């Protein structure tokens, strides 16, 4: 890790691949009056692109280089390994999850606030890794970067929560569970209607495809070796309405030879 | 004639931006027999945007007949074994015109050649990527440059154009789409509607390097079905092409074949299981009241097989092409081109040396497709033909005598125009004579021979409006008829019958379009002759002792000689039916052979029909031809944009059916989506080793909480051991010097799933990777396929350390006394690796000095200690990051 006597701080990997990585408090006070163009310069010197770190003693910060905008934490404690996970869309601002505190920020255009307690939240690649609240209402974030969530669940009476927009704008939501009982009425509320999906298997994963969409929602081991556990969830669709069990949908799966291979409309199962 | 829109204008004034904001569509172009070289095109509107042209005789200097000079090309045959494809000779620097159009492209080539100084020929070819077999291609479309990936279907009207002094290739790529509960044709948005090509010289090249990779890619992807079916591909390879003439299943794709006619039977014998659930289900569909309550059961079935037709027909019908097209190149590379192209169809071969084609037949072929050019002497001798006399003809000749020496193509070509003239005059002059004056006593006949069900078809059905309407309608009729009986009884019949009508009472919409277009293609299908057996000739008695003599479903085409009957048996249940079918008449049934040969004999000598079909022999007891159609095959013939004739032939609307191919394209192209996003792919393997890491830690917790201990003691993973059945227990070390060791008994399964969870992983690393001084080289370097996957474990691994890592330093931050479970995991992780631990028995005496002088830090092997290792997996992975994602890895290795 190297600093140059201007303030930028480098990574020098094993191969010599010199990385611009954060800028120090001395270089943020000489740059200030027109720091966002400084930043944009510095990050057009080096072929650099993503987040640049204002780093600081009581306050730090964010520089999206694909953007315009800064975002700054204020006085929130350093050494907590603050993660930035990336650029909200549909509402302003960003999102930063603490992993020391397990408590996710929401870092405003003009402040900062503390949106909920998620006991993890990660991004990998496009996709975020999400995980459940110390409350259980789980209901996924919009960000720009990532096209695909994951869920999981752990808490009492844990409900995961879809909106209608969330749905159009995630390609893929993955829902996932572990073995220990959460709760028997573990509730999917799906907003969409469900005249539109179409219910399908993967070798283990069952599927639930929208055809208006391409929007896949999978359900990790409804098959295979954790079938056996005959636990799994419930799902709420708008639409009739009804509560329908994965159990029910599987054997609507099992009644008919699509118990090779199968696909079917939701209307004629919830109706079954 | 339809009157025709003055915005061909418009589209004369800028023929890029109409063709770019309107559908120009080519079916007219189709369904007209031999177009002259010659003559006037105009459009004609049907709908928003959409626009179909016509051939016409009006002259342009009427412009309000909204017409232009032009050349057309005529449509060439759909069956692959052609060696006469469709030329037209057109000007360099035109004058005369400055227009080309063809019919529509379906599973064809347009092919644009320089001949001379001064004159460019242009090629309809009906085989698939023609522009290999031609030399001196300049412009070419072929299949692949119109067809929507990932399918079979295509379509795409292609025209020329004479712009800024140069001829220009213009392709206009369509679809057919549903638009509710029709069809309408449109321009396709998913790609660029237009595209345009120059005079260029490369052009051979450029294909076929493409073909080349194209066809490995195929060979690839039914390896791999075959492969998901367990058929063993052992010794599938091309066979050098040796000698002889084009044929299917030619020794050389042998093999190819009979794989994808096997690999076709285990999902055919499969489907008919739901075939048949589906047959009764319709039969109890027509007998209920409550039809909504089974109907959405119909739907459902229908989706779970269309999945499976999406899914694996694509497959094999593009490697029947791409075999066909393989074994044609290599026809020219040994033999030339001249062995691949010829001049014209009169030096007779095919392949058979004959095939006894019914004259009726070769000329309703010789008149549905051009095959050669058309020079302007036959449109004389069309446009003549009532003054125009012929040798060796007069008026009183019978109209298979003049087919007949029409086929002979001695004639010139004015003579050949003005005997074709007098044929389609005297043809349609006879069959009303001799058939629509009479359709009423044919019923009554029919009744009171003793008929148990009856369905007239439309009288007015033509799938030409232009030569002899009447008979070339027959030859694919009754072929897809004896698919509709043999495959759904009286409501195939039934379902049939009104699809005739409806596409005669509305002649110009979507569906009726579709289906003219998709009735012509089985007049010369070469997979029909790969469905046939021609027998002897019988008389009429002996047909009927036949039928009395078959066992199960039987079908029987009489093909007479200017014409063709149907006729055959079911058996299956409600006793025997025995069905006649005349494609002027109706279709028939009967309960007993008795009946069925007194309607028959009535029918055909009673009232001498036999001899106006042309029928062999004498007068009285005429003898037919049959020919014992095999249904299994003739219904799985290709159409076109992807339709078997079965598809046609079906319960349901054309516009359902095409609706059920685009959603369950929207859900597996959906699907795909899943399959292989290789980020979600490894997200998940990181969700599910963090996840282990937490149950693992949970475990290790709560056995360190019901004992006493504290974050000195580490679990050495290593050791875990079944103390007998059902029960578990665990040893631990103080992580200091001292040799202190104590066991725990457990009860706890994780202890040991969590080492096999681990091992799994490990022995990848342990496969694609070898530890070196303290670094890990890729086995076979990083251009193998290996660090795809081998860096796809490393990340979930040094997930795992990193998930350990930043729990104990969570714990750390709000507490104390972690029990720092990532010096253990890197400990295993070293010794696994290196192979000092391993699978099987180990003496735990051993494998515990191992660890221990593992912690205890100095070298244990391969010239490093764990700590390295635990780098160079670091080093390798964040490197890796690149091929797994590309970099650019936001939120994790810029720290």
């Amino acid at each position: 890790r190297l600093t140059t006597v201007k303030g930028e701080i480098l990574l020098r990997t094993h191969d010599g691949k010199l990385q611009l990585v954060a800028v120090d408090k001395d270089w943020q006070q000489d740059n200030l009056v027109r720091l966002s163009q400084a930043l944009a310069e510095v990050a057009g010197q080096w072929r650099v692109k993503g987040v640049l770190t204002l780093q600081g003693d009581d306050t730090q910060g964010w520089f999206d280089v694909g953007s315009g905008q800064v975002f700054s934490i204020g006085g929130i404690p350093a050494t907590d390994n603050l993660r930035f996970i990336g650029i909200a869309v549909g509402k302003k601002g960003a999102y930063v999850y603490n992993p020391t505190d397990q408590m996710l920020y929401q870092v405003k255009e003009s402040g900062a606030q503390k949106l909920n307690h998620y006991a993890d939240v990660e991004r990998i690649g496009s996709s975020l890794l999400l995980q459940d609240g110390g409350k259980g209402d789980l209901s996924p974030m919009l960000i720009a970067g990532v096209d695909s969530v994951v869920l999981h669940g752990g808490a009492g009476s844990d409900t995961y929560r879809l909106s209608q927009t969330m749905w159009s704008y995630y390609r893929t939501v993955v829902i996932d569970n572990d073995d220990p009982n959460q709760v028997l009425d573990r509730l999917i509320i799906l907003a969409v209607d469900a005249e539109k999906i179409f219910v399908s298997r993967h070798e283990d994963d069952l599927m639930l495809t929208d055809s208006v969409n391409g929007t896949v929602l999978v359900i990790r081991k409804v098959f295979g070796s954790q079938a056996v556990t005959h636990r799994h969830l419930q799902i709420d669709l708008e639409g009739s309405s009804s509560v329908i069990s994965v159990d029910h949908l599987v054997k609507g799966f099992t009644r008919l030879g699509t118990a090779n291979i199968g696909l079917f409309e939701l209307p004629w199962a919830i109706e079954l | 004639p339809r009157q025709g829109s003055a915005d061909i204008h418009q589209f004369v004034t800028d023929p890029v931006l109409f063709a770019k904001t309107h559908t120009v569509s080519a079916e007219a172009l189709v369904r007209s027999g031999r177009l002259p070289a010659e003559g006037s095109a105009q459009l004609v509107k049907v709908g928003s945007g959409l626009y179909e042209l016509e051939y016409t005789e009006q002259s342009a200097n009427d412009i309000s007949s909204s017409s232009i000079p032009a050349y057309f090309l005529g449509y060439n045959g759909p069956n692959q074994a052609n060696a006469v494809p469709a030329y037209v000779d057109i000007p360099k620097r035109t004058i005369a015109g400055n227009f080309l159009f063809t019919g529509t492209l379906s599973g064809g080539s347009l092919v644009v050649t320089s001949l001379d100084a001064n004159t460019f020929r242009v090629y309809h070819d009906g085989r698939v990527n023609s522009s290999l077999l031609y030399d001196n291609v300049v412009m070419a479309v072929d299949y692949k440059d119109y067809q929507i990936a990932g399918t079979a279907e295509g379509l795409a009207a292609a025209y020329m154009q004479y712009v800024n002094h140069e001829w220009q290739l213009v392709l206009q790529r369509q679809e057919y789409q549903r638009d509710g509960q029709m069809l309408r044709l449109r321009l396709r948005d998913d790609e660029e509607p237009l595209s345009i090509q120059v005079a260029d010289s490369q052009v051979v090249e450029r294909n076929q390097a493409q073909f080349v990779a194209y066809r490995e890619q195929i060979h690839q992807q039914l390896k791999k079905v075959a492969t998901q079916f367990e058929v063993s591909i052992s010794g599938v390879s091309d066979g050098v092409y040796t000698e002889g003439e084009f044929s299917p299943d030619h020794p050389a794709i042998a093999a190819w074949a009979k794989l994808c006619a096997e690999v076709y039977d285990r999902i055919n014998a499969d489907t008919k299981q739901l075939v048949d659930k589906r047959n009764k289900l319709y039969e109890n569909r027509r007998n209920t009241i409550r039809r909504d309550l089974i109907n959405q059961q119909i739907k459902q079935l229908n989706i779970t097989l269309e999945y499976y037709k999406a899914q694996y027909d694509t497959v094999l019908r593009e490697a029947g092409f791409v075999e066909q097209s393989w074994l044609w190149q290599q026809i020219k590379a040994k033999n030339g081109s001249a062995a691949v192209v010829r001049i014209d169809d009169t030096a007779i071969q095919g392949g058979g040396k004959q095939r006894t084609d019914s004259v009726g037949e070769r000329y309703a072929i010789s008149e549905a497709y051009q095959r050669g050019a058309r020079g302007t002497g036959f449109s004389d001798g069309l446009r003549n033909f009532r003054e125009i006399e012929i040798p060796g003809v007069d008026d009183k000749m019978s109209a298979l005598e003049m087919k007949r020496l029409f086929l002979e193509g001695k004639l010139t070509s004015e003579q050949q125009g003005a005997l074709s003239g007098r044929i389609t005059e005297t043809s349609r002059a006879e069959y009303i004579d001799k058939v629509l004056r009479q359709t009423a006593v044919f019923s009554e006949d029919f009744h009171d021979a003793g008929s148990v069900f009856d369905r007239l078809v439309p009288q007015d059905f033509y799938l030409s409006l232009v030569g002899d309407r009447s008979g070339g309608r027959c030859y694919p009729l009754v072929r897809a008829m004896t698919v509709a009986l043999a495959s759904g009884g009286e409501a195939g019949i039934n379902s049939l019958v009104q699809k005739l009508f409806f596409a005669s009472a509305d002649p110009q919409a979507g569906s009726s379009t579709l289906l003219r277009n998709s009735l012509i293609k089985l007049h010369s299908n070469v997979e029909a002759v790969q469905a046939s057996t021609e027998l002897g000739q019988f008389g009429l008695s002996e047909v009927v002792s036949r039928l009395a003599a078959t066992t199960g479903t039987s079908m029987f085409a009489l093909n007479t000689q200017n014409h063709s009957m149907m006729v055959g048996s079911t058996v299956t249940t409600e006793g025997r039916r025995y069905y006649f079918y005349d494609p002027n008449v109706g279709i028939f049934a009967f309960d007993n052979t008795k009946s069925l040969s007194r309607a028959m004999e009535q029918h055909l000598v009673g009232r001498r029909l036999a001899v106006h079909y042309g029928s062999f022999g004498s007068k009285s007891a005429p003898a037919f031809n049959l020919i014992e159609i095999d249904t299994g095959k003739m219904a799985e013939v290709p159409v076109g944009n992807g339709l078997n004739v079965a598809d046609l032939t079906r319960f349901e609307e054309l516009s359902s059916v095409i609706g059920q191919r685009r959603q369950v394209e929207q859900v597996m192209s959906a699907q795909e989506r899943i399959t292989e996003d290789l980020q979600l792919s490894t997200a998940l393997q990181a969700f599910d080793a963090e996840q282990w890491g937490a149950r693992f830690e949970a475990a290790s917790t709560r056995l360190a909480q019901e004992h006493q201990l504290d974050s000195r003691w580490l679990p050495i993973i290593a050791t875990t051991e079944e103390q007998g059945e059902g029960r578990y227990r665990v040893q631990f070390i103080n992580r200091d010097q001292p040799e202190q060791t104590r066991w725990l008994d457990t009860d706890d399964s994780t202890f040991v799933e969590f080492r096999r969870f681990v091992d799994e992983h490990m022995s990848v690393l342990n496969e694609h990777f070898t530890l070196e001084s303290g670094r890990m080289r890729p086995r076979g370097g990083v251009g193998e396929a290996a660090p795809v996957d081998g860096l796809n474990a490393g990340f979930a691994v040094q997930a795992l350390i990193q998930w350990f890592s930043d729990k104990n330093r969570h714990d750390a931050a709000n507490g104390m006394a972690s029990p720092d479970l990532a010096t253990a995991l890197k400990v295993h992780s070293y010794l696994n690796f290196v192979q000092m631990v391993h699978g099987g028995v180990q003496d735990v005496i051993k494998v515990t000095a191992l660890v221990r002088t593992a912690l205890r830090g100095e070298v244990v092997a391969a010239q490093t200690s764990f700590k390295e290792f635990a780098l160079s997996l670091g080093h390798t992975v964040n490197e890796g990051v690149g091929v797994l994602f590309g970099g650019a890895m936001i939120g994790l290795d810029a720290y």
